[PDB]
C-alpha cells in the first residue's frame, strides 16, 4: 500500500524518465537476463543479444506500462488488467521474477538518476514496484 | 562462488573505488529506510524516526563500515566464502534470527548503491559479477539455516 | 489483488467460522508459536502456555480484525488503518512472520472446516490473508 | 532434521493412516489451484483449467504418488536428507529451475492436507513435527542453490 509521499515520489522520478522510457526499459530487461539467466526462459524466440533492437522495443512497452500504472496508481488493477491477464493468465510468471526486473529497474533508475535516487524515493519506488508486480502476478477477474 | 577471472578482475576494480568510510553506511542506512522492519534490530542505535535520521545516525555510519568490511572480506577469498562467514552466520542466524531473505535484500541494495555511485560504469555485466558475490554473501551468511 | 470470486468465498468461509472466530485465532497463535518458535520473540512478555488465557485473549483480537477485514474487503487500508502502523511502524514485523501465521490459520480451519475447506476456497483464503498481511506490513499514512 | 522421541512417534503415528493413492495428488492438486503459476512446470498434464480439472486431473494425481514417495523416503532418512535428495536436487534446480520458495509452499500444502484429513488429530505439536519435516525436504531440495 503507497503513502501518499510514495505516490508524490514516484510521480516525480518516474516522470523524469519522458523519452528515454524505452532505453530505461531495454536497459533494466539486459541487465534482467544477463544478471539472472533463469529468467530468459520466458522469452524463448527472442533476440536476448547486447544492442537487441527486440529488447529495446520491450522495453519501451515495459516502461510505458509503468507510466499507465503511475498515471492510475490509485486504481492499478482496473488500469493493469490486460497485463496481468498476460503475465498471471496466460504466461504464468513465477512471482521471484518480478523481484528480480523490480531490483534491475531500481539499478537502471540509480544509475541514471543520481539526484533523484535518494534514499526516501528508492524506497518509494521499491513499493511501488512492488505494488505493480502483486497486480501483475494476481488473477482478480 | 566462482567468477571468471575477466568477472573478478572487474569487480576487485570497482571494488578498489569504492569509499571504505561511506558506502557500506550508505547500503545499511538504505536498508532501513527501504525495508522499515529491518529496524527492529538495531534499536540501540538511536534515532532511526526519519530517512534524513537513518543516514545521518552516526552508530548506522560506524556499523555499516564493519558490513562493508564483511563483503570486502568475502571477495578476498571467494572461494571460501562459508569459513569466512562462519562466525557472522552463527550470529545473525543462531543469535539474532534474522530471516535470511534480509540477507538478500541487504545484498541488493549495496548493489543498487554501486550503481548509483558509478553510473554508466555499473554496466550490466559488472553487476552480473556483483549479483554472483552478493548472492554468494547471502548464502554464507544463511549457512546456519541450510 | 482478490477476484470477485475470492470474495466471495472469503465472505462464505468465514461466515461458517462464525462464533469460533476466537478460538480459531487462539489456535493459529498456538501453532505459529510452536511451530515456528522465532515468532515468540515478537511476544516476549506473553504468557505463552498451552491454554494461555492471555495467547485465548489475543486470539479473539486477530479473529475480530480479520472478521472487519472481510466486511471491508474492498476498502482494506482504510479499515486495517490502525492496525497497519501498529504492525508496520511500531512493531516492525517481518513480513515473513505474516506468511507463517497466515499458514496456520489455513491450518486451522482446515482442521476444523475440513468439507469448507476446497481447493478453491483454500486459495481464496489464501489469497485474502495475504492481502491483509499487505496491508499490515504497509506504511501508508 | 532431529526429531524428539515423541515427535518422531506422533509423526510416524499419522504417516501410517495416509491415503498413499491421494494424498500426493491432493496437495500437487492444491499448489497448482493455490499458486497457479506452478502449472508452468506441467504444460504437459493437460487440463488444469478449473480447480475440479485439477483434482480429477490422472497425470496429477499419479505424478503427486511420486511426491508423496519421496516425502515418504524422506521420513526414514531425516539425518541425510541432502543426500537422499541429491539426484532430486539436481533435476528440480538443474534442470527445472524451479524457484526453491515453491518447495515451501507444496511443503504448506501437504501440512494443509494433513490438517484437512486428520483435524483434531493434527495437535499443534504434530504440526510442528511435520514443519521440521517439510522445511527439511524443502532444503535438500534447494540445495544446489546454497
Ligand atoms: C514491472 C513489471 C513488468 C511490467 C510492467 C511488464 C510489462 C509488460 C508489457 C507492457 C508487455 C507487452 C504486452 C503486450 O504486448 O500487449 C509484456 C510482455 C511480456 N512480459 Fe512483462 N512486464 C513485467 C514483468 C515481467 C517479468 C518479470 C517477466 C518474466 C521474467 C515478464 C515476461 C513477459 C513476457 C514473456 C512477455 C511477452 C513477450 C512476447 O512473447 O511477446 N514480464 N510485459
Ligand atoms: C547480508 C549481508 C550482511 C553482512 C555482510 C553483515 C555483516 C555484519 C557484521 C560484520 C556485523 C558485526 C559483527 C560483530 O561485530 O561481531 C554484523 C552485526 C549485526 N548485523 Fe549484520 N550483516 C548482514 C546482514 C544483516 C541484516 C539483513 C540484518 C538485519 C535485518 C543484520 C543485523 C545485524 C545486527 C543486529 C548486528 C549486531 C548489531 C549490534 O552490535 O548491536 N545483518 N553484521
Ligand atoms: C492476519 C494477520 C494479523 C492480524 C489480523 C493481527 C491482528 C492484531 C490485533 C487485532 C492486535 C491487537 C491490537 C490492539 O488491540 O492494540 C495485534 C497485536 C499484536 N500483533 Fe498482530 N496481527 C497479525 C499478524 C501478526 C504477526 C505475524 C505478528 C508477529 C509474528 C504480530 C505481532 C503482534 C504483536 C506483538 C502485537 C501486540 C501484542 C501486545 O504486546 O499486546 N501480529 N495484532
Ligand atoms: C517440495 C517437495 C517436492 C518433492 C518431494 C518433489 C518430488 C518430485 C519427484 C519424486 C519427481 C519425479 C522425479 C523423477 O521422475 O525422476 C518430481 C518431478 C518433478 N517436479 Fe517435483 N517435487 C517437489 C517440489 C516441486 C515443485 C514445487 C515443483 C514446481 C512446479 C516441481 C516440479 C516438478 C516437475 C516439473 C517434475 C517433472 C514432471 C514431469 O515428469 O514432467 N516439484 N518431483
Amino acid at each position: 500500500v503507497l503513502s501518499p509521499a510514495d505516490k508524490t515520489n514516484v510521480k516525480a522520478a518516474w516522470g523524469k524518465v519522458g523519452a528515454h522510457a524505452g532505453e530505461y526499459g531495454a536497459e533494466a530487461l539486459e541487465r534482467m537476463f544477463l544478471s539472472f539467466p533463469t529468467t530468459k526462459t520466458y522469452f524463448p524466440h527472442f533476440d536476448l543479444s547486447h544492442g537487441s533492437a527486440q529488447v529495446k522495443g520491450h522495453g519501451k512497452k515495459v516502461a510505458d506500462a509503468l507510466t499507465n500504472a503511475v498515471a492510475h496508481v490509485d486504481d492499478m488493477p482496473n488500469a493493469l488488467s490486460a497485463l496481468s491477464d498476460l503475465h498471471a493468465h496466460k504466461l504464468r510468471v513465477d512471482p521471484v521474477n518480478f523481484k528480480l526486473l523490480s531490483h534491475c529497474l531500481l539499478v537502471t533508475l540509480a544509475a541514471h538518476l543520481p539526484a533523484e535516487f535518494t534514499p526516501a524515493v528508492h524506497a518509494s519506488l521499491d513499493k511501488f514496484l512492488a505494488s505493480v508486480s502483486t497486480v501483475l502476478t494476481s488473477k482478480y477477474r | 562462488v566462482h567468477l571468471t577471472p575477466e568477472e573478478k578482475s572487474a569487480v576487485t576494480a570497482l571494488w578498489g573505488k569504492v569509499n571504505v568510510d561511506e558506502v557500506g553506511g550508505e547500503a545499511l542506512g538504505r536498508l532501513l529506510v527501504v525495508y522499515p522492519w529491518t529496524q527492529r534490530f538495531f534499536e540501540s542505535f538511536g534515532d532511526l524516526s526519519t530517512p534524513d535520521a537513518v543516514m545521518g545516525n552516526p552508530k548506522v555510519k560506524a556499523h555499516g563500515k564493519k558490513v562493508l568490511g564483511a563483503f570486502s572480506d568475502g571477495l578476498a577469498h571467494l572461494d571460501n566464502l562459508k569459513g569466512t562467514f562462519a562466525t557472522l552466520s552463527e550470529l545473525h542466524c543462531d543469535k539474532l534470527h534474522v530471516d535470511p531473505e534480509n540477507f538478500r535484500l541487504l545484498g541488493n541494495v549495496l548493489v543498487c548503491v554501486l550503481a548509483h555511485h558509478f553510473g554508466k560504469e555499473f554496466t550490466p555485466p559488472v553487476q552480473a559479477a556483483y549479483q554472483k558475490v552478493v548472492a554468494g554473501v547471502a548464502n554464507a551468511l544463511a549457512h546456519k539455516y541450510h
